[PDB]
């Protein structure tokens, strides 16, 4: 069984960074080389693990989650960030063995007059857990009033739309990206390399 | 560049309705949210009904809840207030209101010039 | 000093507008661990920026758009040095060029503050 990466790497369709898809990938043989000598994306890092390395390997499980954000927040995608990307949308472990895969997706999602259909978390009581996802939808309490279920003074709606114009600098662009996370647990080792 | 334009509004006795319309410009109309705002003469302008693309679609406050409906139309990329059972407490500017992010992660709020309804 | 990966950078030196240089960086240590050879470039006034990147298992190579069409960066395995050749050279390439590599894969546009071997920037000048 080879293990099915062009089913995340090739969906049609990708989630905003806030409801971040999840897929769990086991009892497979993976070959990381040919996504990594692919020449199809433009961020390859790893953590942990030197990506040379990574089919001699093997591991218990393993985690490939995706989403679009614009380019110039790839960096956020990585232990030990901050900001609104990596503390009230996508969390990474400060342990993380994994990698991270990015690439500029106007291919599938430019859309002439703009795209404003990705959204991205802008409030949040607190920080996120690493892997921790909060798709909720409910008015923000900026203040000490409660704002029962409408906008007011310090009452705002939680998500912002990416304004993804063709215009753009070439950071204001949408990036799909992909997390493969690598389960070190003290079990069975299902997904190894050829 | 973005661009909103507020029309439709006017003189009504009590009980009339109206369709406001805003007519968004540089941007599609289906996005995270489009807001209508109220600003009567001497008070604060207030949050009136929004519109959003992930949740409740349509949030309305407390004094239009029964009598307001807005609705989104992708075709003209225009952005509907059906106003009924108009009051004189109803009569102010409307606005509609979006809030775009930028190259720099900066927030700016955007606005149109407003349309005059006027209840009796 | 203590790191796995050394680099040695040399190469540089002054030119007029029109000439070419031929930058070296030659590693000694991890060599198979290093996954990605960056150039950057800071010159005066200026933040250190990128100028060309070399994954080293693939070839594959990116360029910043002010250097696209002049700058060729290329590996050697035989000798373990990669070379930044900068041809067609105007007065705003002057700058102190280094270069950095990496073992945790690739990652284009190039970032400063990555985790880098860096070399000791040999400087360029021309007038």
């Amino acid at each position: 069984n080879l293990c099915p990466f062009g089913e995340v790497f090739n969906a049609t369709r990708f989630a905003s960074v806030y409801a971040w898809n999840r897929k769990r990938i086991s009892n497979c043989v993976a070959d990381y080389s040919v996504l990594y000598n692919s020449a199809s994306f433009s961020t390859f890092k790893c953590y942990g693990v030197s990506p040379t390395k990574l089919n001699d390997l093997c591991f218990t499980n393993v985690y490939a989650d995706s989403f679009v954000i614009r380019g110039d927040e790839v960096r956020q995608i990585a232990p030990g960030q901050t900001g609104k990307i990596a503390d009230y949308n996508y969390k990474l472990p400060d342990d993380f063995t994994g990698c991270v895969i990015a690439w500029n997706s106007n291919n599938l999602d430019s859309k002439v007059g703009g795209n404003y259909n990705y959204l991205y978390r802008l409030f949040r009581k607190s920080n996120l857990k690493p892997f921790e996802r909060d798709i909720s939808t409910e008015i923000y309490q900026a203040g000490s009033t409660p704002c029962n279920g409408v906008e007011g003074f310090n009452c705002y709606f939680p998500l912002q739309s990416y304004g993804f114009q063709p215009t753009n600098g070439v950071g204001y662009q949408p990036y799909r990206v992909v997390v493969l996370s690598f389960e070190l647990l003290h079990a069975p080792a299902t997904v190894c390399g050829p | 560049q973005v661009q909103l334009v507020e029309s439709g509004g006017g003189l009504v006795q009590a009980g009339g309705s109206l369709r406001l319309s805003c007519a968004a410009s540089g941007f599609p109309v289906y996005r995270d949210r489009m807001a209508w705002y109220r600003q009567a003469p001497g008070k604060e302008r207030e949050w009136v009904a929004a519109i959003y693309s992930a949740g409740q679609q349509t949030r309305y406050a407390d004094s239009v809840k029964g009598r307001f409906t807005i609705s989104r139309d992708n075709a003209k990329n225009t952005v509907y207030l059906q106003m009924n059972s108009l009051k004189p407490e109803d009569t102010a500017v409307y606005y509609c209101n979006v809030k775009d992010v930028g190259h720099h992660y900066e927030y700016y709020d955007y606005w149109g010039q407003g349309t005059q309804v006027t209840v009796s | 000093s203590s790191s796995q990966v050394q680099l040695v950078e040399s190469g540089g030196g002054s030119v007029q507008a029109g000439g070419s240089l031929r930058l070296s960086c030659a590693a000694s240590g991890s060599i198979s661990s290093i996954t990605y050879l960056g150039w950057f470039r800071q010159a005066p006034g200026k933040e250190r920026e990128g100028v060309a990147a070399l994954i080293t298992v693939n070839g594959h190579t990116y360029y910043a758009d002010s250097v696209k069409g002049r700058f060729t960066v290329s590996l050697d395995n035989a000798k373990n040095t990669v070379y930044l050749q900068m041809n067609s050279l105007k007065p705003e390439d002057t700058a102190l060029y280094y270069c950095a590599a990496a073992a945790w894969g690739y990652a284009w546009p190039l970032h400063q503050d990555d985790y880098w071997y860096w070399g000791q920037g040999t400087q360029v000048t021309v007038s």
